[PDB]
């Protein structure tokens, strides 16, 4: 368990990195699914199996390859943004990487300031949460459906084509 | 708490509304009938106004952990209602220049309003944050219906990128509540803590990264710079939803939420909101007086006026008018925005592209379109505070609220912010009155469903201006609609 | 007990030695055997959409999952609050279904 | 000396201010996002640090 | 035992740094990547609470994270694909016409 969260932790910390700095959108997106399998094993280690298998089921397994279909579908890579490698040039991530360590910083102080009998590890189980979601939850559950629901009709609004064709041509506005 | 007989109709706006978005989406399957659609959802909309009757005779419950439904829930029920319908009346006449999927836009619409209901009976972190979300994902849909123009383009992204942004602050904000309460109920936040032991450093933390994102939302400065770009992109008829609804549905949440929870009585929170405020108050008029958008101008606006809001909520530990200065002042807020919003909308419409969003349009107005110059003129009154407009009464409210606190710094910016408001309103206003003798303008619409958002226009000018003399009949209605404390 | 603890080494081992055998097929493939010494296109968003479309109810899925190992224990009322859910999925499966969102060819 | 109303020259200020203020605070305004989303990371940062200095 | 420090530590170390991701990269992919990680930080948290307090309450809170994340995702990547249809590139910097 312990060495579990920390190995998990760290690679999680590790892919993420990479992530933020790479140049190729794809191994960008790889980087995301390994630090997705790491956060998936930290959550086993503290006992939230439901939620470990979710991590990689529509994390690692939908919301991702979502995002690897439009990198497919547009080819992108080699554009000339991820050709300047304009985030590499310190004068670019400094500022920017300084206001984010004193807001970890500035959290961390408060996160050590709080009690913490630390956490066992024991199982919560799937059927738990959905006896929680199917009961106190009854009104998420319903409205979470709404939320998804808007998800798909925005989506399909502004992400619909309006040129047929498995294969289009990029064209200055989609002129037809 | 589970669903009994007498809890489900305490839900009746929620079920209504949520049927009315069903019903609609197998009406668009059925068949594409912008008329039809668009009457479905106004007729959903309205049976749920109505029902709120049968909810106030039921009487205060608590449905279920998440949701408690009094005085306030119905009054900020009816307030997302009202606004809801008028933007519907507001986007048919447009809509009928859109050459495109037109029924999805009314499928937000009810579902946007969803959203804000369910922030009004919101008494758990899960419901504050489903609600949110619930108003806002619809939102990223219709800041970008006219996803052809770039503006409306610019907006969608801006809005959908920044509103991602803020909803992993609060949701990292709640997180950290949760580790340091235990309990994602209003009422146990800041419970367990005991006597000044209330400013625990984690509970604190999640409250700032839980503000980023309310402030955001609520157009507070720093969280402030997408409001003009965002209000000026979205389609009119979707901006008069972005200025009422979504701010009212989220500023009555954050009132419960400090109202309920322990850890409200906070000085360093109130003392944070208090720099907020004094900024928001401050910056939102300087960044109008010199502004030649009407869209952008309205932005600005909406900055200062929520920033005379957040006074009342930082004098709420201290007296009792701080909920009722709320109620009437964003009844005010409402009935003023859906006037000065929906004659941009009118101006607007059918969609003919880019909307008349420049001061310019607007030079004349009464030459051409003398009744919608008229409720401006009234709007920009109210919106600058005028005695004789409701507008005024809401900061009558703020001013006392104030006083009774002791809140003498912020009560001051309130003075200086109105006088440096008055500047660019009545600039707005006089233009009406002058001469331009290029007519650019387009010819309006002719068809009942345009006049009928002129109606409303009108109606909420009248409203305005007899509320605005006399305030008590509101007043009385704000005191009856109280939390179930 | 030593059973869980010897089904914990089982699994561990298990997945090192599946992955550990396809790299060594892949390495030995490499070293076994010689070797000769020697933008203005994309594809249609209806691939987006299936694949959003698919995200939104593998998301949906989730919720049914939950309650059908607690159907007993949630009792009627879940199985109507279930209904509602299952009811508005299908809903806008119809919606897609009539406007035509859901048919690859035109 | 006082034939354009010094005094009232004077109580003009406030004006001047107010103009050249709105002027700087709209320079934030820029269209850029990705300074819009930076607005946020400094606003964080300023709110929580406030409020262990203010614990 | 984990302490429930170090949990919360790590969900913050990945939040700020997917921060810094979407402030950094000028492609609207890189900047939707990085609230990606954001949100599934703040959604590590909720765990990290709920497994210190033993409820549901934290995967649940998880459950109402990724289906936002999901949503946001899809809605997010559909302007990126009206971006490019229209104007070919994915610059933030010039989707920036609206101004002062
Ligand atoms: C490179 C890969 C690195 C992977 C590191 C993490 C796995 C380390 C090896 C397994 C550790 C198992 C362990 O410590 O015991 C099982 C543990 C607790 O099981 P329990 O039955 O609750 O208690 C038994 C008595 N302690 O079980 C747990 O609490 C942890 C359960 C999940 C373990 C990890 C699951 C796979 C993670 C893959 C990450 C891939 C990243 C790329
Ligand atoms: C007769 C049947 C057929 C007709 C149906 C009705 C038709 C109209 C429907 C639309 C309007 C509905 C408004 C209903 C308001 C009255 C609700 C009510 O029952 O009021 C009393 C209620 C407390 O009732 P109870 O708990 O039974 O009292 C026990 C006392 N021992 O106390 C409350 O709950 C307070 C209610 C007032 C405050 C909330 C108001 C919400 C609605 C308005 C929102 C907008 C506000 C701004 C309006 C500005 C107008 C200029
Ligand atoms: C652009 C203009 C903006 C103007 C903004 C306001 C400017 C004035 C600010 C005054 C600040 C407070 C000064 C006094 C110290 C704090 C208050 C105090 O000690 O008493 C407050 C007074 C009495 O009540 P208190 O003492 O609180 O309670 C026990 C009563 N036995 O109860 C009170 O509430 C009285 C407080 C003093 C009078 C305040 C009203 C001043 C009106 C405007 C004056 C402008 C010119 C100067
Ligand atoms: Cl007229």
């Amino acid at each position: 368990m312990e060495f579990a969260f920390y190995i998990c932790g760290l690679i999680a910390i590790l892919a993420t990195l990479r992530v933020i700095t790479h140049t190729n959108p794809v191994h960008a997106l790889l980087y995301l699914i390994i630090s997705l399998l790491a956060i998936s094993g930290v959550f086993f280690s503290l006992g939230a199996y439901f939620a470990g298998a979710l991590e990689i089921i529509v994390y690692a397994g939908a919301i991702m390859v979502l995002f690897v279909f439009v990198v497919m579908m547009l080819n992108l890579g080699g554009s000339e943004i991820e050709q300047e490698r304009q985030w590499l040039k310190p004068q670019v991530w400094i500022g920017p990487a300084i206001l984010s360590a004193i807001m970890l910083v500035v959290i961390v102080y408060a996160i050590l300031g709080v009690n913490d009998q630390g956490i066992d590890g024991t199982p919560i189980s799937a059927k738990a949460v959905g006896i929680t979601l199917f009961g106190p939850y009854v009104l998420a559950v319903e409205l979470a459906s709404m939320l998804l629901l808007a998800g798909l009709v925005v989506a399909f609004h502004v992400g619909r084509e309006e040129r047929a064709g498995e294969v289009l041509s990029n064209r200055k506005d989609d002129s037809a | 708490m589970t669903i009994t007989p007498q809890n489900l109709i305490a839900l009746l706006p929620l079920l209504i509304v949520g049927l009315t978005v069903v019903v609609v989406m197998l009406s668009i399957a059925w068949r594409r009938n912008h008329f039809l659609n668009a009457t479905l959802s106004v007729i959903g909309l309205n049976a749920a106004l109505v029902s709120l009757w049968f909810v106030g005779q039921a009487g205060a419950m608590d449905v279920t952990p998440l949701m408690r439904v009094d005085g306030f829930a119905m009054l900020y029920t009816g307030l997302v209602l009202l606004a809801s319908l008028a933007t519907c009346t507001f986007a048919y006449p447009w809509l009928e220049g859109y050459n495109d999927n037109k029924d999805e836009f009314y499928l937000l619409v009810l579902i946007a309003a969803l959203g804000g209901i369910l922030l009004a009976n919101a008494n758990h972190l899960a419901s504050l944050f489903l609600g949110i979300e619930l108003i806002s994902l619809p939102l990223f849909g219709l800041v970008g219906y006219a996803f052809r123009q770039k503006r409306s383009l610019e907006a969608s992204i801006k809005y959908t990128i920044l509103s991602a942004a803020a909803s992993s602050f609060l949701l990292f904000g709640m997180a950290l509540v949760y580790a340091q309460s235990g309990d994602l109920s209003f009422v146990a936040l800041g419970k367990n803590l005991g006597d000044g032991m209330l400013n625990e450093p984690l509970l604190l933390a999640g409250f700032g990264l839980m503000i980023v994102g309310l402030g955001f939302k609520l157009s507070l400065v720093p969280f402030h710079l997408w409001t003009p770009d965002v209000y000026q992109g979205a389609p009119a008829p979707v901006s008069t939803f972005l200025a009422t609804a979504s701010k009212i549905a989220i500023f009555g949440v954050v009132m419960r939420l400090f109202l309920y929870a322990p850890v409200g009585d906070s000085e360093a929170i109130r003392v944070v909101l208090a720099i907020i405020a004094f900024a928001s108050i401050i910056f939102g008029n300087l960044m109008a007086l010199s502004q030649t958008n009407i869209k952008r101008l309205l932005g600005y606006s909406s900055i200062s006026h929520l920033g005379y809001l957040l006074v009342a909520l930082i004098a709420l530990q201290t007296g009792e008018m701080s909920m009722e200065a709320v109620g009437v002042y964003l009844a005010g807020y409402l009935f003023s925005s859906l006037g000065a919003f929906g004659v941009v909308s009118l101006m607007s419409s059918p969609y003919r592209g880019p909307d008349a969003d420049s001061l310019f349009s607007y030079r004349g107005l009464f030459w051409h379109r003398p009744i919608l110059a008229a409720v401006m003129t009234v709007m920009m009154l109210s919106l600058a505070g005028i005695p004789m407009t409701l507008g005024f009464i809401g900061k009558f409210y703020v001013l006392a609220v104030g006083v009774q606190a002791h809140l003498w710094w912020l009560v001051g910016a309130v003075v200086v912010g109105s006088a440096i408001g008055l500047y660019y309103y009545l600039r707005v206003a006089v233009s009406l009155y002058l001469h331009a003798p290029e007519q650019p303008g387009r010819d309006a619409p002719s068809n009942w469903q345009y006049s009928a958002g002129g109606i409303v226009v009108l109606i909420s000018a009248l409203l305005v201006l007899v509320l605005g003399v006399w305030p008590q009949p509101l007043i009385s209605i704000v005191r009856l609609a109280m939390p179930l404390m | 007990s030593t059973e869980v603890i010897a089904h914990h080494w089982a699994f561990a081992i298990f997945l090192i030695v599946a992955i550990g055998l396809c790299c060594l097929m892949l390495v030995g493939g490499w070293f076994l055997g010689g070797r000769a010494r020697a933008a203005r296109l994309r594809l249609s968003a209806k691939f987006y959409l299936v694949a959003m479309f698919f995200v939104i109810f593998d998301v949906e899925a989730l919720y049914l999952f939950a309650w059908s190992t607690s159907i007993r224990e949630s009792g009627w009322v879940g199985f109507v609050e279930a209904a509602i859910f299952i009811f508005v999925l299908l809903a806008g499966l119809v919606y897609l279904v009539r406007i035509g969102a859901l048919d690859w060819t035109p | 000396l006082l034939k354009r109303d010094p005094l009232n020259s004077m109580m003009n200020i406030p004006a001047v201010l107010s103009r050249f203020a709105g002027k700087g605070l709209l320079l934030s305004e820029n269209g850029y996002l990705r300074w819009y989303v930076a607005s946020m990371s400094i606003g964080a940062v300023v709110v929580l640090a406030l409020l262990m200095v203010l614990r | 035992m984990i302490p429930l420090q170090h949990g919360l530590i790590l969900a913050a170390i990945l939040f700020v740094l997917g921060l810094t991701g979407l402030v950094i990269r000028r492609n609207l992919l890189f900047m939707l990547i990085g609230l990606e990680i954001m949100i599934n930080a703040s959604a590590l948290a909720f765990v990290v609470a709920g497994s210190y307090w033993g409820q549901t309450d934290g995967q649940v809170m998880y459950i109402l994270a990724i289906s936002l994340a999901a949503a946001e995702a899809s809605i997010g990547l559909a302007l990126l694909l009206q971006l490019h249809r229209r104007r070919q590139n994915l610059n933030i910097d010039s989707v920036s016409e609206m101004r002062g």
